[PDB]
């Protein structure tokens, strides 16, 4: 079983999930320019949506999940600088 | 009123449970906090209890770093106190350090030097209770020699109390024990306590420990909050202490009360203090002020509804118990069932009550109706170390009825 | 009630659930609560009850910095296991009161501190130990951590000292980018620290601390809250020592009541009589026009530590009989020859010179200042400097250096080759990393050797930087690409010159001393526009309430003028330092070996994060990495459990 | 025929001063391998003289040159670093020869005193004074260490020595 790359503690560039569940849709690539509040992907826990919202402006890094993935709390789902 | 008495932010010159009683009533009345601590105590839950904490005493003994009067200073300037609150224990019958707080302009939350002076001194004390026409325990005039000493013993008889001016005491029940209490107690006196000055009490039979909780303000009210019986004791030292004293007459009682308000209101007391009084087949017997908070403290704000530490804060802003403070007339302070505390220790009473020393893997404390806790240094994964007293937790219990 | 509500509600701590403590919090803080007057409808109707602040936690920033290092090492250097280090020497000082030469600026202005120069019969002393001696030595890393802790024992213990030089030159790049803390904030610490000497940097006349081409209000505004900010000597130079560049800001700090030195770049060998370009005649020339600027002081900047004794003795003498103005040397001991050199220039009449305490002295540094000390006291002329508390001080600094091993840049001892190429130190560290990444390090000699046929083809130029750079980028150029100079004269229309040669012949480092050779600029520049008139003026015009407003949309806050200089100066470092702040926070605060090499399993530490806040921080466990290199480290912060989480690159980069 | 150490950082100039007054030799090292508390740098010292009354007798170019390969071979020997290469005066004070002061930095280790190495510097010069001001090279050095260490060890000042 290879296991899922963790987000960093208190690392503010790496989303983690913060709770099981699956990753329904995502809204952007690596490259992409963002700003704070915008939605960045949407996430299932027992069927209620959560929107990932991105913490401040910047540039995503990359994704670290596929449509559809499965995920456990502290996965790692997106970078930004 | 002192001048500066106005204050925002408070430290606490001590450590443990009482910094942390300290700091919880600073934080009600709005204060911010500063506490101190020595290297080794610097996972004790005060230090982390506070808004701010500095180290202290770098490169001493632990207990001569919570002893060191310029250090614990220089914090309080450099953090921007305005007051001192010594707890109880370590420096806060420390007339020296009081008045060298005070010397550096902070606000000592305590008596007037004057009070630690004549109160810190056992010999001094006992000739204000006189002054006061508070009955004492026919003494030795001041400090004695052994042969003032042994004098006492020819006019009054065995059994008789060595006591030190600064406790610190053993009793004598003859000559021999004369000759070898006087020594030993003159050695733990300039040993523990810095000096060797020593006086003689008859020693009563089975008394009882009653005292009474004082608070005076700066502006000449002087109220008590009922009695304490500190009886149980172990070695003479208190072990479990109850509120009101539940197996006298309270008339009894109010009298009691009533002689320790009468040497208050003589010396012109200011802040909390305690007078304590030996009784025995309805006599008392003044034995010591202690012009400080006490450990026991906690059980009569549980039967009056006070809260003596906030109201020792207040007292030393300069305000009046009645008309800021809010604490009604003598006869109207409340007498609300009664309260017991039981301090919870690491020593092992099958090892000689040997204090035990190493990590606490699992710490899970009761509540429910009726049950206070006042947390020294119990958390899982806490290091008892060897330094410090053995206190894990003080518990007190309140209900309508003793039985309860 | 309600306060000790309030009181218990902040007490709690609980972790690794949520909890409904902040909305009870906002609850009981409410007038319709406290009142007694609520009613079922109060909490629906409250919108700002549902307002909850972010709760502050530099703690875990701390953790994952402490973690990333621990783990995998510190960027571009060995990443190796940390050493028991002992707390460095204090040193134990016989204190002297006396007036210094910043309590006369501040009490009377810089034509008295002029005049306090001229009266002082012994030689002055300026210390380069928080500039150029690490700048040298240490690849400019040393940390403000480790200057606060001597500062005050400088200020109280060498009183006699005209200067400290500690500002300017590549500390302020290097602070943000490498060292994570601000170049301002080391300043404002060490003014507090140090308020009787007199603080001094080294500032390019056309651009201050950066590289850009910035406008003239740029420059001045620099000046301004420099000067504000506790710089009180600005020692102004340009790379090819053109007076245009160097105008308007030795008007700027006249005009901000500080001192303003005007310096020459000393090059070539006035003792050559063939090679006349830079001869005695050239520095008398140059410095009587920069005494008519109105500089208060005139430094002569030997920036390869070329100055042989009998030359430096010339120089100086000269001179002193051209100007009136006090002469401030600056040598580098690279030749072993640095403290005779001074000797010389102190028998020449030289009012100050810069030395550098003996544990970073020597080498590429500056010559030692207890050293020179000595070396004149039994002559004619005396250092002004308390040796003693020199010798004592110096104690700290031998112990601190340990710190600073991985940045070493190797054995410190003489190197007589800098006669023969003339690169200042860094240009020779650099041009050497430059030559490993492109895999020439095994003809290095042949660089060198190149360096100097170089500098005679641009036509002898004054190599400091960024002329130096010019020169090595074209030296490393040409031995890659297997060129002589014929070649370059044959076959350049078809090359492609480095950016910074091309830059050089542009003009956009200003006019060299005899103008450019012709032909070889020609071939060089192609088809880029030319300028032949101060690069300034062609400057980008800067407003700063635009950039203001820029950059506090871009950092989520109001930038102080500080700040926002900054921003001009360096703005992709100014940057990223804010996402390294936001990441990482205050590394600054961390002792050097932890904030090198993170911890060793079961050490303790104690960073000190604000006046009464302490984080105790032990390392209980490393755990092992799994295959995605997760790892997870268990530390006690403050009597908590804590349990962090990162990544380990080499597991990823396998 | 001169020998000197750089430690003080003076040995250039001393170098210089002495040419000045006719010395006929002076020992150099080569400048990779000089400084500190080793000798003066050979390719240093010529070029302090080059364009005075008096030169050394060196082919300075090939002593550059050799100086290359000192520098390469050098690396080796890091373990063996004193520490770093830099002026120390104190010299001056203690009058220590560089060997008697690694190897009175390792005795005092080896007795756990090594944080008190500035108190045995200071005791070193106290002891050569109480001894009557001696020459201090190997092995009288030595004798100057080993009392120096003793009377720090043991507490004693020059006062419990005669009494
Ligand atoms: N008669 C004497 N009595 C006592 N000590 C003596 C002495 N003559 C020389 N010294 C010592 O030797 C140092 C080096 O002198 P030197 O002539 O080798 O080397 C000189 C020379 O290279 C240069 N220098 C000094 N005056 C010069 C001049 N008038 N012309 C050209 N170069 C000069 O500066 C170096 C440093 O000379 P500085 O006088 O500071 O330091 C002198 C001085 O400390
Ligand atoms: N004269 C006395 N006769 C009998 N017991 C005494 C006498 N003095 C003190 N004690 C005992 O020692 C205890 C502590 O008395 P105290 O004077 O308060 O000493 P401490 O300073 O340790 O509180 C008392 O509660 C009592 O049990
Ligand atoms: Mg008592
Ligand atoms: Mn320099």
């Amino acid at each position: 079983v290879v296991a899922k790359r963790k987000a960093e503690t208190g690392n503010p560039n790496q989303i983690g999930a913060t709770m099981p569940g699956s990753v329904l849709e995502i809204l952007v690539k690596a490259g992409d320019k963002v700003q704070k509040g915008q939605a960045l992907m949407v996430t299932e826990a027992m069927k209620m949506e959560t929107t990932i919202e991105a913490p401040f402006d910047g540039e995503i890094v990359d994704l670290h999940v596929v449509k559809g993935e499965a995920i456990q709390t502290q996965d790692l789902l997106i970078e930004i600088n | 009123v002192p001048r500066g008495s106005h204050m925002k932010k408070l430290l606490v010159a001590n450590r443990g449970e009482i910094a942390v009683r300290v700091f919880r009533a600073c934080n009600e009345l709005g204060l911010s906090t500063v506490a101190v601590y020595a290297r080794e105590d610097e996972y004790s839950v005060h230090r982390f209890k506070a808004d701010e904490s500095y180290l202290i005493g770098q490169g001493k003994k632990p207990i001569d770093a919570y002893l060191d009067i310029d250090d614990i200073i220089r914090v309080a300037l450099e953090s921007g106190a305005d007051a001192i609150h010594p707890g109880y224990g370590l420096l806060s019958e420390n007339l020296e350090f009081a008045t060298k707080v005070r010397a550096a302009g902070l606000v000592f939350v305590g008596p007037e030097l004057h009070h630690l002076d004549i109160f810190g001194d056992k010999i001094k004390a006992k000739a204000a209770a006189d002054e006061a026409k508070v009955p004492g325990i026919p003494g030795t005039n001041g400090a004695v020699d052994i042969d003032g000493a042994l004098e006492f013993a020819k006019t009054y008889g065995y059994p008789v109390m060595i006591k030190a001016a600064l406790g610190g005491m053993r009793v004598a029940r003859n000559d021999a024990e004369m000759h070898d209490g006087y020594a030993r107690a003159k050695s733990e006196a300039i040993g523990a306590f810095g000096s060797g000055e020593i006086y003689v009490e008859k020693y009563i039979e089975n008394p009882k420990h009653i005292e009474v909780q004082i608070l005076g303000d700066r502006h000449g009210n002087i109220i008590h909050l009922h009695e304490r019986d500190c009886s149980v004791q172990r070695r003479n030292q208190k072990v479990i202490e109850i509120a009101p004293a539940v197996g006298l007459s309270p008339d009894f009682r109010n009298e009691i009360c009533e002689a320790a308000v009468k040497l208050c209101k003589n010396v012109g007391y200011v802040n909390a203090g305690t007078v304590e009084f030996l009784v025995k087949d309805d006599k008392f017997y003044f034995i010591e002020v202690n012009p400080r908070v006490q450990v026991e403290h906690t059980i009569t704000e549980l039967i009056t509804g006070v809260d003596i530490v906030q109201a020792q804060i207040l007292i030393a802003q300069g305000k009046d118990l009645h008309r800021e403070i809010g604490l009604p007339a003598q006869s109207e302070i409340p007498l609300l069932g009664s309260a017991i505390q039981c301090r919870i220790t690491t020593e092992d009473p099958q090892n000689g009550f040997l204090p035990d020393t190493g990590k606490i893997d699992t710490y899970r404390s009761p509540g429910g109706f009726g049950i206070r806790l006042d947390v020294g240094n119990a958390y899982a994964g806490y290091e008892v170390t060897p330094y410090f007293d053995s206190l894990l937790v003080k518990v007190c219990t309140f209900a309508n009825e003793f039985s309860d | 009630s309600v306060r000790k509500m309030d009181r218990v509600l902040h007490e709690f701590r609980i972790r690794g659930v949520k909890t409904n403590i902040p909305f009870l919090i906002n609850v009981i803080a409410n007038e319709n609560f406290t009142s007694g007057q609520a009613t079922t409808t109060f909490i629906d109707n409250t919108p700002s009850l549902f307002n909850f602040p972010r709760l502050r936690d530099r703690g875990t920033k701390t953790l994952h910095y402490l973690s990333m290092i621990t783990v995998n090492g510190f960027p571009g250097i060995e990443n190796t296991e940390k050493r028991h280090f002992e707390e460095p020497r204090q040193p134990l000082l016989n204190l002297e009161k006396k007036k210094t030469a910043k309590n006369i600026l501040d009490e009377q202005g810089a034509d008295a501190v002029v005049d306090y120069v001229k009266n002082t019969k012994e030689v002055l002393l300026t210390d380069t130990t928080l500039r150029d001696a690490h700048q040298s030595l240490l690849a400019t890393r040393l940390r403000l951590q480790d200057m606060k802790g001597i500062a005050q024992a400088i200020d109280q213990g060498l009183p006699e000292l005209f200067s400290a030089e500690m500002w300017g030159g590549a500390t302020f790049d290097v602070a943000y980018r490498f060292l994570n803390e601000s170049p301002w904030y080391r300043l404002r610490k060490l003014r507090k620290l140090m308020p009787n000497t007199m603080f001094q940097m080294l500032f390019r006349g056309s651009n201050a601390v950066g590289y850009q081409n910035y406008p003239d209000n740029v420059i001045e505004e620099f000046i301004r809250v420099a000067a504000h900010e506790g710089i009180d000597v600005f020692r102004i130079f340009d790379s090819l020592n053109w007076l245009p560049q160097m105008e308007k800001s030795i008007q700027a700090v006249r005009d901000n009541g500080k001192i303003a030195e005007a310096t020459i770049c000393y090059t070539g060998d006035i003792l050559d009589p063939s090679r006349p370009k830079y001869n005695i005649q050239y520095y008398k020339d140059l410095a009587k026009e920069l005494e008519a600027t109105g500089a208060h002081i005139l430094a002569v900047k030997d920036m390869a530590g070329l100055l042989k004794p009998q030359a430096a003795y010339r120089l100086i003498s000269e001179l002193k009989d051209t100007v009136d103005l006090p002469i401030h040397l600056h040598t580098h001991d690279t030749s072993g020859n640095g403290i005779i050199t001074y000797s010389a220039a102190t028998q020449a009449g030289v009012d100050i010179i810069d030395v550098a305490t003996a544990s970073l002295a020597g080498g590429t540094s500056q010559p030692s200042m207890q050293s020179i000390y000595y070396a004149l006291e039994h002559g004619p002329r005396h250092a002004s400097i308390n040796v003693k508390n020199a010798e004592q001080i110096d104690h700290y600094w031998e112990d601190v250096r340990k710190y600073y091993a991985p940045f070493e840049a190797g054995i410190t001892s003489p190197q007589t080759e800098v006669y023969m190429h003339e690169m200042p130190g860094g240009q020779y560290t650099n041009l050497k990393s430059q030559a490993a990444a492109v895999g020439l390090g095994h003809r290095f000699d042949e660089i060198k050797q190149m360096y100097r046929k170089v500098n005679m083809m641009f036509g002898d130029i004054i190599k400091v930087t960024p002329s130096s750079k010019v020169v090595g980028d074209m030296a490393l150029f040409m031995i890659q690409n297997d060129l002589t100079e014929e070649d370059v004269y044959a076959r350049g229309n078809e090359l492609n010159f480095p950016e910074s040669v091309v830059s050089f012949f542009r003009g956009d480092l200003g006019q060299p001393v005899g103008g450019f050779p012709e032909k070889l600029q020609k071939i060089i520049v192609k088809d880029k526009a030319v300028i032949t008139d101060r690069p300034g003026l062609h400057a980008e015009k800067v407003d700063f309430e635009t950039v203001k407003a820029d950059l506090e949309q871009k950092i989520g806050y109001e930038p102080g003028d500080h700040e926002v200089i900054s921003y001009i100066m360096y703005p992709q470092v100014f940057l990223d330092y804010q996402k390294m702040q936001r990441e990482f926070g205050a590394v600054t605060l961390l002792d050097t070996p932890t904030f090198l090499h993170g911890m060793r399993l079961n050490e303790k530490i104690e960073v000190q994060i604000e006046k009464g806040k302490t984080l105790s921080i032990r390392l209980d466990e490393i755990g092992e990495p799994d295959l995605a290199g997760n790892r997870v480290l268990f530390f006690n912060l403050n009597g908590q459990r804590r349990e962090v989480v990162i990544n380990d690159q080499s597991v990823q980069a396998q």
